[PDB]
DNA sequence: CGGGAATTCCC
DNA sequence: CGGGAATTCCC
């Protein structure tokens, strides 16, 4: 009910690349869920009930249960050490994020990158328990900024950025936003609570990139099966994915069936080479308008629907 | 005047060899022969000429560059009496076929472990042709090195010979794709007409969309199918249209195998049974 | 081993 | 300123 931060447009979500360091960060822009074909739309966010001058800052968490510092690092213009910073609020309080770049440490320099990242922490606020250990916050904040603190504690973090290093999932994050307000001698001290954004995951993670079912071979096939089609798709985990042929039949329900194939028929990721199922109604003569779409049995994500056609014997 | 010498009575599989990085160690797969054949294995070897007389010869298989240059590559042959790059293996002739070089195997360093390597190479003395001091880096290729043999003995006295060395018939790395036996997994159908115009799918193995082509052969004939590079999927599905047969109208089917050849070194894949029909 | 995931390099 | 593909590392 009084001052609090929103996300007005979340990240897209899916379809952005984490160059990689030696990739060079200057590869692309991280969009929100709507940034179309010829109106972007990045990630933004705006403070509600007050209207003053503000600050608000944006860094990478992981995602799932466990809200901590995720390894990656967020790149761009106002940003610097994973944390961009714009400013905004003199009398409009919406913030965008524009060219948003996502790093993406080695599996490797993970650890490093961390302990340094959770001790860096332990000096200052909202960077205490919430982060690094639960069991410390101790710090939030005193009066001067602490120095590098004693051993023990200086083992607690490096006990804690091994746990999480291991825990932590490079193939997807969570931007978080935190608003601070202006307390007196017109600085930024007043902490607002923070909102972390939807999951955004990497697509070049094979296990989370978007479906296309890119031209496949035949658009139809007879309605007893066992039709053995070619199919060209982008990028495949053959354990993990599957075709999906359905039908909406008029309020009654909802038709489906599922290709056949060994994860060997999937060819180098590609390309998967299966057999049609029955239809729902063989005895049928009448022509078939039914949907194929590839589908992961991970996530659920799924591809657009090609039209197909069942043609009776 | 007769001199003793060493010959390749087997020449190593000249493609379809893997190259292994250090963080790989060994593998079942080695270096083969030229012929061998899935039925017939046969190892790469040699065997030393006009020899009697020498109690015993000393041969070392050592990788070296490939053309004119022939400096000591990167590389290294790792096996059964190596130890760098460089199988040994003494011999005495009343036998002198020289085995034939069974495990061998190429372990592959990095492009930047380069210049190292090679360097520490004649660091180490290891040289069959001597290189240079002021700059050993340029292009190098990690794809394609080449075996060279060597040989030598002693005489009453120890001052050892070397008998001229013995370079290898090109060797080619199964991942550098551009240099990998092309091969064609499946296919769409094998029927279809002759006249031409028929989409045919194709999954094939690693190849550059800009730089495969597939051709239908018969009577010493060679027709290529046309496709864009835009139907070439992943570099693991070419999709085209089906090309015509040599102006026919006959009645009767005949066997137009096709098959992937490359555009940049002519080499190809094993033909694949694809017969045409009438108008 | 050979297929793929992880990291690069290249246009 | 993206995306394809080559190089390495891993299972």
């Amino acid at each position: 009910d009084g001052p609090y931060l929103q996300i007005l447009e979340q990240p897209k979500q899916r379809g952005f690349r984490f160059r990689y360091v030696c990739e060079g960060p200057s590869h692309g822009g991280l969009p929100g869920a709507s940034s179309e074909k010829n109106k972007k739309s990045y990630p933004q966010v705006k403070i509600c009930n007050y209207v003053g001058p503000a600050k608000v800052i944006v860094q990478l968490v992981t995602n799932g249960k466990n809200i901590h510092l995720h390894a990656h690092s967020l790149v761009g213009k106002h940003c610097e050490d994973g944390v961009c910073t714009v400013t905004a609020g003199p009398k409009d309080m919406v913030v965008g994020f524009a060219n948003l770049g996502i790093l993406h440490v080695t599996k490797k320099k993970v650890f490093e990158t961390l302990e340094a990242r959770m001790t860096e922490a332990c000096i200052r606020g909202y960077n205490p328990g919430l982060l690094v250990h639960s069991d410390l916050a101790y710090l939030q904040a005193e009066g001067g900024g602490d120095r590098q603190l004693t051993d023990r504690e200086k083992e607690i973090i490096r006990q804690a950025a091994v746990q999480q290093t291991k825990e932590m999932d490079l193939s997807v994050v969570r931007l978080m936003f935190t608003a601070f307000l202006p307390d007196s001698t017109g600085s930024f001290t007043r902490r607002l609570e923070p909102v972390v954004s939807d999951a955004i995951y990497d697509s070049k993670a094979p296990n989370a990139s978007n479906l296309k079912i890119v031209r496949m071979d035949r658009t139809a096939g007879c309605v007893t099966g066992g039709e053995e089609i070619y199919l060209l798709c982008d990028k495949v985990q053959k354990d993990d994915i599957q075709i999906r042929f359905y039908e909406e039949e008029e309020n009654g329900g909802v038709w489906e069936g599922f290709g056949d194939f060994s994860p060997t028929d999937v060819h180098r990721q590609f390309a998967i080479v299966f057999k049609t199922p029955k239809y729902k109604d063989v005895n049928i003569t009448k022509p078939a308008s039914v949907f194929v779409q590839l589908r992961r049995k991970s996530d659920l994500e799924t591809s657009e629907p090609k039209p197909f056609l069942y043609y009776p014997e | 005047c007769p001199r003793p010498y060493l010959v390749i009575t087997e020449q190593p599989k000249q493609r379809g060899m893997r190259f292994r990085y250090e963080c790989e160690g060994r593998s079942a797969g080695s270096i083969l022969g030229e012929s061998s054949t899935e039925a017939s294995k046969t190892q790469p070897a040699i065997e030393l000429r006009d020899c009697g007389g020498l109690r015993e010869v000393e041969v070392t298989a050592c990788l070296v560059w490939k053309d004119w240059p022939h400096r000591v590559h990167p590389h290294s042959l790792v096996g059964k009496d190596c130890t760098d790059g460089v199988c040994r293996v003494r011999l005495r002739p009343h036998v002198s076929p020289r085995h034939s070089f069974n495990n061998l195997g190429i372990q592959c360093v990095r492009k930047k472990e380069i210049e190292a390597a090679i360097e520490r190479k004649i660091q180490l003395g290891i040289d069959p042709y001597n290189a240079g001091s002021l700059k050993n880096h340029q292009e190098v290729d990690m794809n394609v090195v080449r075996i060279c043999f060597q040989a030598s003995y002693r005489d009453q006295q120890g001052h050892l010979h070397r008998m001229d060395p013995i370079l290898s018939e090109p060797v080619y790395d199964k991942k550098s794709t551009n240099t990998s036996e092309l091969r064609i997994c499946r296919i769409n159908k094998e029927s279809g007409p002759c006249t031409g115009g028929e989409e045919l799918y194709l999954l094939c193995d690693k190849v550059q969309k800009e730089d495969i082509s597939v051709v239908f052969s018969t009577a010493s004939w060679e027709g290529r199918a046309d496709f864009s590079q835009a139907d070439v999927h992943r570099q693991i599905a070419i999709v085209f249209k089906t090309p015509p047969y040599e102006d026919l109208e006959i009645s009767e089917p005949v066997t137009v195998n096709v098959f992937l050849q490359r555009l940049t070194d002519g080499v190809c894949s094993e033909p694949l049974p694809f017969t045409y029909l009438p108008r």
